[PDB]
């Protein structure tokens, strides 16, 4: 059944709002242990399977944790947008889509971001449609030959040329280091390598030797004060 | 090249009401993710090196088309050819005239390897329409109404490439905020 | 979404400490991911399911004020599929001969998740949605016989105030 | 030997490449004194034999 | 000074910190101490927690900047320039904005008398006054109760 | 009028033995692309205050014309238009109405 | 749509131009598929008439 | 086609049109034969896509 | 497998393009000095295996 | 209930300046904020605020 959060007219006609705002995380680390949200989405699963989530440590520092209570003296776990609230957003990961259509009704609050991620557009890069134009068969004094078509397919090379801005690094202060930016950890191995699986006790044979992390991918390693 | 209407029915957790929409005979493109233009070593550059990203522009160039022939082989199976004649129609939707349906989260990514050949996807879309009761059995479906849009895409002008053709689309994205590569050594409430 | 496909994000599938999550088919509309959330709702109920009735404020039950028609995010009269839902925070330009209320009727608001009696369930059930980051939604429609504009009360802070509830548009600086 | 011997494999003739480029002209253009309405159909003229 | 807010910044933070109200009072400037993020490590058995230092913990060295050294009758001047930011109204007001309406009229609006699924309106008096429909809601309010009622 | 015919081209004669003469078999395809101008003139000015009739579309036999339509959801008998269907009326304009 | 969009907005309709463009001709040679059948390729000698 | 843009209904006969009420089975005599519709007029009748 | 396969579908053998334009010239055009008379035929030279 | 939403077309006043008043406090940097412009224990919020 439909699990989390979701509007409808009645408990059997609904829609899912997975994964809901990107002012909340919805899987993170914490302290000692991964939390899920119940409105996570998986980019894919490691085998249905263990989820594949961003670490969200940046939207759990700053008090967005899962399972955050807040307390009106009276329990609940839903905060109300306050005026001079501040948050974090769910991170960027290297598996997350770029665009989505901000959809063009009347009004909108806060929509620069997409819940699946990347950047909340109006006018978004315009939708390319292709296919074959259909070539008719012989007609004529040949017999029996009804309506043909000629058996036509299509094949070519697309390129995709995207430019992204880059903002420069934050000036950094500190006497230690920044943490490392790790690369991401695969279930087995490494990821993003072509290894041989029979030389690893790693158990995603299935993988074949090619693995993605088990983690997305987020940035946010480096951190600067406040 | 059959346009058909995509009317499931209802009667477990259903949609609000029953969807309905078309399909098309078109292909279209999807690219919408990071990780395709980024090897796994240049977005560890990113990340190692930079403060923020946002999109900046974008162009798409099919190039290298070839309608291919098919016809049967001696001894059995198939074998192909080069047409002259065959065209790749493309039609790039710079006015949104029809309805956009990238950016759903849906499986139609083109490959995240350069190994992989992309099959893109069939072009289908929901439109709103009237919930009818199907007699007396109390089930729905969402028929067509005066608002529900049926787009014909062979109504508007594109273009016929030939085998070897080339055709570009650029597109310059809107001033964004940029999503910030630095994560906080603070909590800000302990400042 | 393309209804052709299914999501390439999962979606729990078993709950508790140690989740596993689903690939979603083409098939499962309901529980597909979205970007945007909709619109805030308050008290957005039917004349069914709602002295001073309606949405309201004040120290006491008897010492209020009512607050209709409420935000111009929701409806308070449309056309559902089968039955003319009007909302206890409505208000009528005049009746049909006290009779029968006259009323905008806000399809486009019912098509964007903002109809009448439209429940949220946080896993509970509840009619009020709050402001969620990324809503979309829907204004009240302009009508023939609204108002043109209402002042906006000089107060330090608002909120979204270009549209009046009562219809036209919120001015600082009205015709004098 | 056969192209079959490779199971993923077809047979490929090596036919022509034309890279021309044609428009699919269709839809009305509308202006305050005219439209401009144009549509386009794939025609076929049949074998005939005598 | 630290133009570059490379430092932790501590201002503003409602502490008991800041210069003496009255001009015959010696200032003693505060100790700069900041918080940090960090590691929550089990004190072993007992259970109790302490934050430990982690990699993003940032340990601030200041002397390792370059800094200004002042002499007897020394003299630095820091210059700052606001942003611009909405002024604070030091006006109020003489009414109540859900009391903008002219007294004397009733509306033209009606609204729900009898409910249900087939709703009566009535038209309003110039007496119903609660009742009055308005353009603008109020403002949001957070568990905004007294000390008596929280 | 624009006549079209695909250019008869012979089969072979020669050497080889029995070949009578024949046609070789060759159809032609196309695209017709017609491009028409028409010259419009404005709408006439409306004196009336009540609203000048609805530019209603036309009525389909079953369900709605111009529109493709699942002929399964609806309870219209014209299943033999699988679902895409021609008014009933033609559609004529002349909705709006001026005086004399 | 178009049809609608004419009769909404207009007042009266003449015919003023027309253009007709045959466009993206191929003459087709037909031939005995392998197998049965018949297949079909592009002629580069093939002519379309047109009066 | 778009939907049309009807003009609103009446609770009796026709709105913003002065008629003989007692031509009319409709029982809005109060109205004296000027009728306002019963639905406020809302526009928004055609639509587009997202 | 087989292009059969698709029953609506015939097999296609990829052939080349040749987007030559030439005329069929036929006609007597008079004038009031002369006539120019024209007319083509189709021609076939058979294959002379010696 | 005591609790209000902030709903579309709110107006409201905030809470006075004062003579004790903080004048500042630096708006933490955050991906995003909401009406961040005064701090809570008052006077302005400010990204860049007196060094």
């Amino acid at each position: 059944a439909l699990t989390g959060l979701s509007t409808g007219t009645s408990q059997n006609t609904r829609i899912s709002l997975r994964p809901g705002p990107v002012s909340q995380p919805y899987h993170h680390w914490d302290t000692d242990k991964y939390v899920t949200g119940i409105n996570a989405i998986s980019h894919g699963q490691t085998t249905q399977g263990v989820g594949r989530f961003p670490n969200e440590k940046e939207q759990l520092k700053q008090l967005q944790g899962l399972n955050m209570h807040t307390y009106f003296p009276t329990d609940q776990i839903e905060r109300p947008l306050m005026v001079g609230s501040v948050w974090n957003r769910r991170a960027l990961h290297y598996e997350s889509q770029l665009w989505s259509k901000i959809p063009n009704l009347d009004d909108s609050f806060k929509t620069q971001f997409a819940a699946l991620g990347g950047w909340g557009l109006h006018q978004p890069p315009p939708q390319i449609f292709l296919k074959i134009l259909p070539q008719s068969g012989p007609i004529g004094g040949i017999k029996s030959m009804g309506i043909t078509t000629l058996v036509q397919y299509a094949v070519g090379i697309m390129t995709v040329t995207m430019t992204f801005k880059l903002g420069p690094r934050k000036a950094t202060g500190r006497w230690n280091p920044q943490p490392g930016v790790y690369p991401p950890h695969a279930a087995g191995h490494l990821p993003y390598v072509l290894y041989d699986p029979t030389a690893t006790d790693a158990k995603q044979h299935h993988r074949h030797g090619y693995e993605k992390p088990e983690e997305l991918w987020t940035a946010k390693s480096r951190v600067h004060p406040l | 090249h059959h346009y058909k209407v995509f009317s499931p029915a209802a009667s477990k957790v259903c949609t609000i009401s029953p969807i309905m929409g078309y399909s098309t005979p078109w292909r279209y493109l999807d690219f919408n993710a990071l990780n395709l233009f980024f090897s796994p070593l240049e977005f560890q550059h990113l990340i190692e090196n930079y403060g923020s990203i946002a999109p900046d522009a974008l162009t798409v160039t099919i190039s290298e088309i070839a309608v291919k022939d098919v016809t049967d082989k001696t001894g059995g199976g198939v074998q192909v050819t080069d047409s002259t004649t065959g065209r790749l129609c493309m039609l790039v939707d710079h006015e949104y005239k029809y309805p956009y349906v990238l950016g759903q989260g849906q499986d139609t990514l083109a490959p995240e390897l350069p190994i992989w050949v992309y099959f893109p996807p069939q072009y289908a879309y929901l439109t709103v329409g009237d919930v009818n009761t199907q007699g007396i059995s109390g089930d729905s479906k969402k028929l067509a109404s005066e608002e529900s849009a049926f787009y014909v895409l062979e109504h508007s002008s594109f273009q016929l490439l030939g085998t070897g053709g080339t055709a570009t689309m650029s597109y310059k994205f809107p001033p964004v905020p940029p999503e910030n590569l630095e994560g906080c050594s603070q909590h800000f409430y302990e400042m | 979404y393309n209804p052709l496909y299914g999501s390439r994000l999962g979606v729990p599938d078993t709950l508790g400490g140690d989740p596993k999550f689903r690939s979603l088919t083409h098939e499962d509309h309901a529980i597909q991911p979205q970007n945007f959330m909709p619109g805030p709702l308050v008290n957005s109920v039917s004349t069914k399911e709602g002295a001073l009735t309606g949405l309201s404020t004040g120290t006491s039950q008897n010492t209020r004020i009512s607050l209709r028609p409420g935000p111009v995010s929701q409806p308070y009269h449309h056309w559902d599929t089968d039955k003319y839902v009007t909302g206890i925070n409505a208000i009528s330009h005049g009746q049909t001969t006290q009779g029968v209320g006259r009323f905008p009727n806000e399809k486009e608001q019912l098509k964007q998740l903002q109809g009448l009696n439209m429940h949220t369930y946080f896993p509970t059930d509840q009619i009020e949605r709050p402001l969620m980051v990324g809503s979309v939604w829907n204004r009240r429609a302009l009508h023939y016989e609204s108002q043109l504009w209402s002042k906006i009360p000089n107060l330090d802070d608002s909120f979204k105030t270009q549209f009046a509830a009562l219809g036209g548009w919120g001015l600082h600086q009205p015709p004098p | 030997t056969s192209v079959n011997s490779a199971e993923a494999s077809t047979g490929a003739g090596g036919g022509g490449s034309n890279p021309v480029k044609s428009m699919w002209s269709e839809g009305a253009t509308f202006s305050a004194n005219s439209v401009t309405c144009t549509f386009s159909r794939q025609f076929l003229i049949p074998y005939d034999p005598e | 000074v630290d133009h570059e807010y490379k430092y932790p910044y501590v201002l503003g933070q409602g502490q008991d910190t800041l210069a003496p109200e009255l001009p015959i009072w010696v200032y003693f400037p505060p100790q700069y101490a900041y918080l940090t993020v960090g590691d929550v490590n089990t004190q072993g058995i007992s259970g109790d927690s302490k934050k430990l230092a982690s990699e993003e913990s940032a340990f601030y060295v200041l002397e390792h900047s370059s800094f200004q050294l002042l002499g007897t009758g020394g003299t630095a001047t820091m210059s700052y320039k606001f942003p611009p930011v909405p002024p604070e109204n030091l006006e109020g007001c003489s009414q109540h904005f859900y009391e903008m309406y002219n007294p004397l009229y009733g509306s033209r609006l009606g609204v729900p008398d009898t409910l249900g699924g087939d709703p009566k309106f009535r038209s309003l008096t110039h007496e119903d006054h609660a009742i009055q429909p308005q353009n603008f809601m109020p403002g949001p309010l957070v568990n905004s109760v007294s000390t008596k009622e929280g």
